[PDB]
RNA sequence: AAUAGUGGUGCUAGCAUUUGCUGGUUAUCCACUUCUUAGAGGGACUAUCGGUUUCAAGCCGAUGGAAGUUUGAGGCAAUAACAGGUCUGUGAUGCCCUUAGACGUUCUGGGCCGCACGCGCGCUACACUGACGGAGCCAGCGAGUCUAACCUUGGCCGAGAGGUCUUGGUAAUCUUGUGAAACUCCGUCGUGCUGGGGAUAGAGCAUUGUAAUUAUUGCUCUUCAACGAGGAAUUCCUAGUAAGCGCAA
């Protein structure tokens, strides 16, 4: 429901109009290349898709995974294989849609203050 | 330029939506005092109120007050073009609004805490900043 | 490019030649630069 | 808000020496447009002697 | 017989008007028409850099120049008077070429 | 005995020419000049709410009159300002071109300022026997 | 000296007109170098007078002079313990795994980028010698496209941001007079942390590349939150110098 419109539309409206739904970086980022290897996973995404009970797992392949936006062709689908050393652990959740697939991974480990009671800097020095 | 002299006649005291205006200022001042519009916004829906841009408060027709909301409340209605807005497009409806004082809260909060909590239709590493640094 | 003098950074991409900063000091006569003030 | 524009300035006006946005000033209600109105008004009803004047500042002078 | 034009832009100010005198010297030994030496305004190189290998050490820098200098002359004569004199005016470091736009 | 435009005021002989033009009103005065401004770096539509049409109006032909040719690029490196960016340092201001865009093309309508051969919008004998007597008009305004 | 410029003769438009003051541009043609650029030379020596001193080296006034602070500013000049001087330096070190190399690449997310204090060298302030709005309108040294996308003006659409159609420029010709900013008049504003000051932010439109989330940048509208001249302390900058103001590589 981005306009408005049933949220329901998963299948019934394609690719084309999802973006038209959708902010201005991918409305650039549509035509920004017709990709062929990139568009690797997706010949793979249905290589294991949908042949499940409910709630699947995906066929994910290593990639470089960080950079794609989602598709509505996802359920809950655990996403993300080995393709480096930080991990890359994305199952679906269930259709909260336009975005890309890079906002999940671990990149920094939110610890706070270990020893930090000089919090930033002194002050001018005297002794 | 003269001396025009009128039997006092002005309130300390509005009420445009809880808005209570120190009406001895220029009008265009005095809606700024709103929240959600500024000078950048009040400044045309004035001119179209198409009245005197110097006034206090001790000297306006009461219809207005009735009439500056009325011109606010139908943003579109008397052209506003789109890039003069605040609310544009939205993820819920699409539509786009305008926003007064005591409801920028609203829109607000329930469109953050589905980027705080329900890891959203974008926000999934947008997810702590509000949270555990800026909370 | 990395020319020499372990430099890969720091090149001089203006009047196109291309060299590493490091060895433009010692190079910079026979090209035919000269300092004056 | 009749007669504080009324009496002080439209009988008063010449009890002083010179006139400046200064002494408009010395009331707290008369603000800054309301003390440039004065002169504006004042120099039609030509108790003004103008000496100088420019868009900073006038040099006036009662009659 | 066709009015010409040549240029020279060389960087040793010293062998650059032994060249541009003998060019006026045998075009008047055949007295042809011709306008004379218009010296242009030089052209000058220069690279701020700073004076360490590494970079521990007092901050000021170098300048280093480079001067080009840059004359031409305009001419007419017939071919056979231009296309052997302009082969005898040879010297390194020197640069010569001729014009010949007629518009 | 005779003038020619440059020997008159220079702030003034825009107002006293401009007020003539307030009087005319034959301008094609577009829907959005209440909202747009001059350019990006200023801050508010200007206080003038309707001469300032006229005024930019009036100035472009006092400017094109010593020049040769003028395109479009010469007067959006003019208009008098800086640009502020806020805690940054500031920059110059480059002004916009849909508001003068059109105001050029407005004064072709009543035979001013032209196409020249070599590429600019220039004034012809139009303007060079009636510009020059209406700023020949201005001399009432002498006295 | 058509790759600078004026001075006329013209074609030529205004012209108060009436002798006139502004224009007119390739080529209307001729004559010019003062301004301009670059070669060749000249010119300043503290000159000439008056003081002062062992009457010495010199230092102070004076009038002349473009110039009288080494005339203004730089470049260049070796005694020494920082085992930071290393390019296919070789060390001219024998262990670094120094040969399923932990030294390559392509092919991968994560280097400078996590809360509550800085000695980080000024940045935007704290305002009426001010903001905002109209006008007026002035410069200097540098840069650039072929095996290839660099400069970019008109006519274009649009509120910017930009997009499209064209050109011009291998270089005093084109961008570019780089119409820079402070300042400058005419206004609006009225001393309150208000229209001073926009620091965190949410909604949007654009561009650049294989790719911008952890906002790469840029224009919209909102929000306006520390911040009333700074304790003890302590400073890259020298008469067109100190400070503001630039926005060229």
């Amino acid at each position: 429901s981005y306009r408005g419109v049933d949220l329901e539309k998963l299948l019934e409206m394609s690719t084309e109009d999802f973006v038209k739904l959708a902010p201005a970086r991918v409305r650039r980022r549509f035509a920004r290349g017709m990709t062929s290897k990139p568009a690797g996973f997706m010949k793979k995404l249905r290589a294991a898709k949908l042949a499940a009970p409910e709630n699947e797992k995906p066929a994910p392949v290593r990639t470089h995974m960080r950079n794609m936006i989602i598709v509505p062709e996802m359920i809950g689908s655990v996403v993300g294989i080995y393709n480096g050393k930080a991990f890359n652990q994305v199952e679906i959740r269930p259709e909260m849609l336009g975005h890309y697939l890079g906002e999940f991974s671990i990149t920094y480990t939110p610890v706070r203050h270990g020893r930090a009671g000089a919090t930033t800097s002194r002050f001018i020095p005297l002794k | 330029s003269l001396v025009v002299q009128e039997q006092g006649s002005f309130q300390h005291i509005l009420r445009l939506l809880n808005t209570n205006v120190d009406g001895n200022i220029k009008i265009v001042y005095a809606l700024t005092t709103i929240k959600g519009v500024g000078r950048r916004y009040s400044n045309l829906v004035c001119k179209k109120a198409d009245v005197d841009l110097h006034k206090r408060a001790g000297e306006l027709t009461q219809e207005e007050l009735e009439r500056i909301v009325q011109i606010m409340q139908n943003p579109t209605h008397y052209k506003i073009p789109a890039w003069f807005l605040n609310r544009q497009n939205d993820i819920t409806d699409g539509k786009d609004y305008h926003t007064l004082a005591n409801n920028v809260e609203s829109k607000l909060r329930d469109d953050l805490e589905r980027l705080k909590k329900i890891r959203a239709h974008r926000g999934i590493r947008h997810f702590w900043g509000l949270r555990v640094r800026g909370q | 490019q990395c020319r020499v003098c372990s430099s890969h950074t720091g090149l001089i991409r203006k009047y196109g030649l291309n060299i590493c900063r490091q060895c433009f000091r010692e190079k910079a006569n026979d090209i035919g630069f000269n300092k004056f003030r | 808000l009749d007669q504080e524009k009324y009496d002080r300035i439209l009988k008063e006006v010449p009890t002083y020496r010179y006139v400046s946005v200064s002494v408009l000033v010395d009331r707290l209600k008369i603000g800054g447009s309301l003390a440039r109105i004065a002169l504006r008004h004042l120099e039609k009803e030509g108790i003004i002697k103008p000496i100088s004047k420019h868009s900073k500042q006038a040099i006036y002078t009662r009659a | 017989i066709i009015k010409i034009r040549i240029t020279l832009t060389s960087t040793k100010v010293k062998q650059l008007e032994n060249v541009s005198s003998n060019i006026v010297k045998n075009a008047e030994q055949h007295n042809l028409v011709k306008k004379g030496p218009v010296r242009l305004p030089t052209k000058v190189l220069k690279i701020s850099t700073r004076k360490t290998p590494n970079g521990e050490g007092s901050k000021t820098w170098e300048t280093y120049e480079m001067r080009i200098h840059k004359r031409y002359i305009d001419l007419e004569a017939p071919v056979q008077i231009v296309k052997r004199i302009t082969q005898i005016t040879i010297e390194p470091g020197v640069d010569v070429e001729v014009v010949v736009a007629s518009n | 005995p005779g003038v020619s435009v440059r020997d008159v005021a220079a702030q003034d002989f825009i107002n006293a020419y401009a007020s003539f033009l307030q009087r005319q009103g034959k301008l094609e005065v577009p829907g959005y000049v209440d909202i747009v401004k001059t350019s990006s770096g200023n801050e508010m539509p200007p206080q003038d709410a309707e001469g300032w049409f006229y005024k930019r109006a009036a100035s472009v032909a006092r400017h094109i009159y010593m020049r040769k040719q003028v395109g479009v690029g010469k007067l959006n490196k003019l208009y008098g300002g800086a640009k502020s960016r806020g805690v940054r340092p500031y920059k110059h201001i480059d002004a916009s071109g849909s508001i003068n865009r059109k105001v050029l093309q407005a004064l072709e309508k009543i035979g001013i300022v032209e196409i020249s051969p070599k590429g600019g919008r220039r004034i012809s004998e139009n303007g060079q026997r009636d510009l020059d007597r209406i700023a020949a008009q201005t001399l009432e305004e002498d006295e």
